């Protein structure tokens, strides 16, 4: 999705 | 011996004055030829918030807390699994509660929780990641919110400098942007505690970073230039190759994926091999500014809180290209939709006011000039794919293309001007496919979407091609 970035 | 800590250059710091700041994006116009080179620069602001960030966000916002996010900052390699489930297992807080666990956690560590010295804590960070016992530091990474006053008085909430107004400025190129993207369109808060980290990453599209602080505990930045980059990666295999600094060591991966398993390592090592790293610490009130494909890493020194934003200008434009390549070569799914960027904003260059485009900085004459060879190169490229496209006579139809940026089905590159869809409406391809070897489900018959107002495109093209520069 639009979105900056990192792990769940 | 962590002597290379004392010795690091700093970067250029700007303190313009009130009449110099105008809006983010002509400033870093104006100062583009030397802090470019750096990767990484700092802005002192001369404009004061009149509601302090925690006021505007225990005031002007309601109920507001927020949830974080733990990470490991030095340990006997974490395993993907472990890595994952750890990650969101952070509490939810309120800003005073977070500030007081953290300001705990801190007075626990060294008897006081008063600020400490910036040489001691960095050198207290790179000596914990090195041989520490504790395992994990809470960080509220990517909260959605804003601690700019919406108070019309405030003279910072008020400026052009607010987060929250940068992305769509008149040099903001991401101003076209259709809808919204968090973090990049709108700006985000970042609250840390001691030692809480960002690894070292090159950002999305290796768009330009703004960082303000608001308040709290100093920030380390290391950044690269944009010119080291690939040196940068280079080095960063290199040394992983060496089992210096090691990674989990899986040896198959694109170059985030490998960052992305690494303890975070020392400038020291890039010192060694050659590759030039500034130092950046940030206080309240000073904005880091990061330049496109400059790699930075960083940490907190205690409880703060800071926002950011990413955002290009058509300097900027260049750089996106590799990224789209980069993006295409790991086949990805692009953050932005390039093609479109550069057709917008080229037919704007094209029919233009005409009375603005005189006397200007030679940073954004630059950037007009690269949208236009974009521009050019785009439309050339994409004239011999359809020459050969009809010439081919696979191509059965022809619609007029009234969609937004869509995603090619195979590359996986965005497609603005035109695609070749299927029978289904699920295989559409870009141009850059050879439509005799689709082998699609759905059948043969081969459709191309072609942007309409083409003809007017490849108009100013033609008349970019002839223009000083732009060959
Ligand atoms: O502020 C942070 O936690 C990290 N910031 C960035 O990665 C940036 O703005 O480029
Ligand atoms: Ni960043
Ligand atoms: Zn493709
Ligand atoms: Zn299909």
């Amino acid at each position: 999705a639009a979105r900056k970035s990192a792990p769940a | 011996d962590l002597k290379w800590t004392e010795r690091l250059p700093e970067c250029p710091v700007y303190r313009p004055t009130k009449e110099e700041f105008e809006d983010p994006l002509t400033y870093l116009q104006k100062i583009f030829p030397e802090a470019s080179k750096y990767g990484i620069c700092k802005i002192v602001s001369p404009l004061t918030a009149t509601v302090p960030a925690g006021a505007v966000l225990m005031k002007e916002k309601s109920n507001f807390k927020f949830t974080t996010r733990v990470q490991p900052l030095r340990l006997a390699e974490w395993d993907s699994d472990d890595k994952v489930t750890f990650f969101m297992s952070g509490r939810t807080y309120t800003f005073r509660d977070y500030e007081k666990m953290a300001n705990k956690v801190f007075a626990r560590r060294y008897c006081s929780g008063g600020s400490l010295p910036d040489s001691f804590l960095e050198k207290e960070f790179w000596k914990e990641i090195a041989c520490g016992k504790t395992e994990t530091v809470e960080y509220a990474c990517d909260v959605d919110g804003s601690a700019f006053s919406s108070a019309p008085g405030d003279p910072l909430g008020s400026s052009k400098w607010n987060l929250n107004k940068v992305s769509r400025l008149p040099k903001s190129t991401l101003r076209l942007l259709e809808t919204s993207i968090p973090g990049v369109t709108e700006p985000m808060l970042y609250i840390g505690m001691l030692f809480s980290m960002f690894a070292w990453h090159v950002e999305d599209h290796y768009l330009y970073s703004i960082n303000y602080q608001h308040c709290g505990a100093s920030k380390t930045w290391y950044g690269i230039p944009g010119s080291a980059a690939l040196k940068f990666e280079k080095v960063v295999k290199e040394c992983v190759y060496n089992d210096d600094i090691l990674s989990t060591n899986g040896e198959d991966g694109a170059f985030d994926v490998l960052l992305g398993k690494t303890t975070i390592f020392p400038p020291k090592t890039l010192l060694d091999h050659n590759v030039p790293v500034y130092k950046a610490v940030q206080k309240p009130g000073e904005f880091v500014v990061t330049f496109p494909r400059a790699y930075h890493a960083g940490f907190s020194h205690g409880f703060n809180c800071g926002e950011a934003v990413n955002f290009a200008m058509g300097d900027w434009f260049p750089f996106g290209a590799i990224a789209s390549c980069r993006y295409a070569h790991l086949n990805r799914v692009p953050l932005l939709p390039h093609e479109e960027l550069i057709c917008k904003e080229a037919m704007l260059l094209n029919s233009s006011s005409k009375s603005e485009n005189l006397d200007l900085t030679p940073t954004e004459l630059s950037g007009q000039r690269s949208i236009k060879t974009a521009f050019v190169h785009l439309i050339r490229f994409l004239h011999l794919a359809r020459w050969s496209l009809m010439k081919s006579g696979l191509c059965t139809g022809l619609v007029s293309n009234t969609y937004g940026t869509i995603v090619c089905s195979l590359c996986k590159r965005d497609c603005y001007l035109a695609f070749i869809n299927c029978e289904c409406y699920s295989h559409p391809v870009c141009l850059r496919h050879d439509v005799k070897k689709l082998d699609l489900p759905c059948g043969t018959t081969h459709t191309l979407y072609l942007r309409d107002n083409i003809e007017d495109m490849e108009a100013a093209a033609m008349k970019f091609e002839k223009e000083d520069g732009v060959s």
